[PDB]
């Protein structure tokens, strides 16, 4: 009905750096916006009301003003309990319409993951089943990979990459590798290994198994 | 305390109907508005209804209009939305918030957020199994063990390490869909390698439209 047109989508910006969030009405709204940041998996929370105005409670750095039809969330300081999806919402009429959101990355010092290898349960070989887990643990950047050379095979069938969301206090992400295999696959082979080379390493470092 | 406790989402066969249902503590509903708003999973906050509790008066996204009804009950302080006819788009968290009493038009108070899963797929429980933390896993110290939620529909399971004791370095993995159409995640928790043989490590998984509750152990061998 009224847009609000939210950029940048996407962001990362290290502590203390200086973050302006634009969201620019296709009318004219008033003073009628407000500014929400909504955590992982959690609910929406009010951070600006009445465009400029702070939520009691909300930090300083968090701040809000208006140009007529653009709006500017900026936070002087930024935190890395920052790390969000920040929202503008227009109100002045029906609906409620809210910019596409803007989702904060905090940038840190390049930390290499924590690989571990895990074999499948006896109750898991007793389901009839065989899934493998490779996990790399509190790792920045986000970009690597986790080859399985499974009696030295590289099989791309198999492969799910479930990574954790920026911590709120380090910003390392984690990473799960998970090798979908039947029991039947898995009943033949017994030596297994899964490698990773990241930003963090000089060397791809493999973590490998073999069944006793 | 000025809280919102959602209930009614689960898993709905598509066509199908489903309630949810708003609590409304430490404020009365007829002095404000309620709302209903949905966020479709990795997709934005999309408002979807409000009402006016003592009037009964209510406007309506169209996106749902005519097949979605938002009510409420001032007797239990309580609001509703009947939603039928439901299409996979409909599939996403539903969000009721307020509107702060008079002449404060914004969000201050939102629940958190009850799953609506607009799909046919039956509701399959998950299995647990623990994990290993053998001489492939140790830091030589600083080692790790788990569990991992292996098969189930719909979204989403509840874990707990130890029920809610165990906190640091828990890191449960977002659910991967598997080839199935069955969820897998894999709870995870870093410990000393001396302590494998301390204290009890049990992740809970709990998931809730298959009022599944498996207390799993991690044992190193």
């Amino acid at each position: 009905d009224i847009q609000m047109t939210q950029s940048p989508s996407s962001l990362s910006a290290s502590v203390c750096d200086r973050v302006t969030i634009t969201c620019r009405a296709s009318q004219d709204v008033n003073t009628a916006v407000a500014w929400y940041q909504q955590k992982p998996g959690k609910a929406p929370k009010l951070l600006i009301y009445s465009a400029s105005f702070l939520y009691s409670g909300v930090p300083s750095r968090f701040s809000g003003s208006r140009s007529g039809t653009d709006f500017t969330l900026t936070i002087s300081s930024l935190q890395p309990e920052d790390f969000a999806t920040y929202y503008c919402q227009q109100h002045y009429t029906t609906p409620p319409t809210f910019g596409q959101g803007t989702k904060v990355e905090i940038k840190r010092t390049v930390a290499a993951p924590s690989v571990f290898i895990f074999p499948p349960s006896d109750e898991q070989l007793k389901s009839g089943t065989a899934s493998v887990v490779c996990l790399l643990n509190n790792f920045y950047p986000r970009e690597a990979k986790v080859q399985w050379k499974v009696d030295n095979a590289l099989q791309s069938g198999n492969s799910q990459e479930s990574v954790t969301e920026q911590d709120s206090k380090c910003s390392t992400y984690s990473l799960s590798s998970t090798l979908t295999l039947s029991k039947a696959d898995y009943e033949k082979h017994k030596v297994y290994a899964c490698e990773v080379t990241h930003q963090g390493l000089s060397s791809p470092v493999t973590k490998s198994f073999n069944r006793g | 305390e000025v809280q919102l406790v959602e209930s009614g989402g689960g898993l709905v066969q598509p066509g199908g109907s489903l309630r949810l249902s708003c609590a409304a503590s430490g404020f009365n509903i007829k002095d404000t508005y309620i709302h209903w708003v949905r966020q479709a999973p990795g997709k934005g906050l999309e408002w979807v209804a409000r009402i006016y509790p003592t009037n009964g008066y209510t406007r309506y996204a169209d996106s749902v209009k005519g097949r979605f009804t938002i009510s409420a009950d001032t007797s239990k302080n309580t609001a509703y939305l009947q939603m039928n006819s439901l299409r996979a788009e409909d599939t996403a968290v539903y969000y009721c918030s307020r509107w702060g009493g008079d002449g404060f038009y914004a969000m201050d108070y939102w629940g958190q957020g009850t799953l609506v899963t607009v799909s046919s797929a039956s509701t399959k429980g998950p299995s647990v199994f623990p994990l290993a933390p053998s001489s492939k896993s140790t830091s030589g110290g600083t080692a790790a063990l788990g569990c991992l939620v292996k098969d189930y529909f719909p979204e989403p399971v509840t874990v707990s390490w130890n029920s809610g004791a165990l906190t640091s370095g828990v890191h449960t993995f977002p659910a991967v869909l598997q080839s199935s159409g069955l969820y897998s995640l894999s709870s995870v928790v870093t410990v000393p390698s001396s302590s494998l043989g301390t204290q009890t490590y049990i992740c809970n998984v709990n998931h809730k439209p298959s009022n599944t509750k498996v207390d799993k152990k991690v044992e190193p061998k």
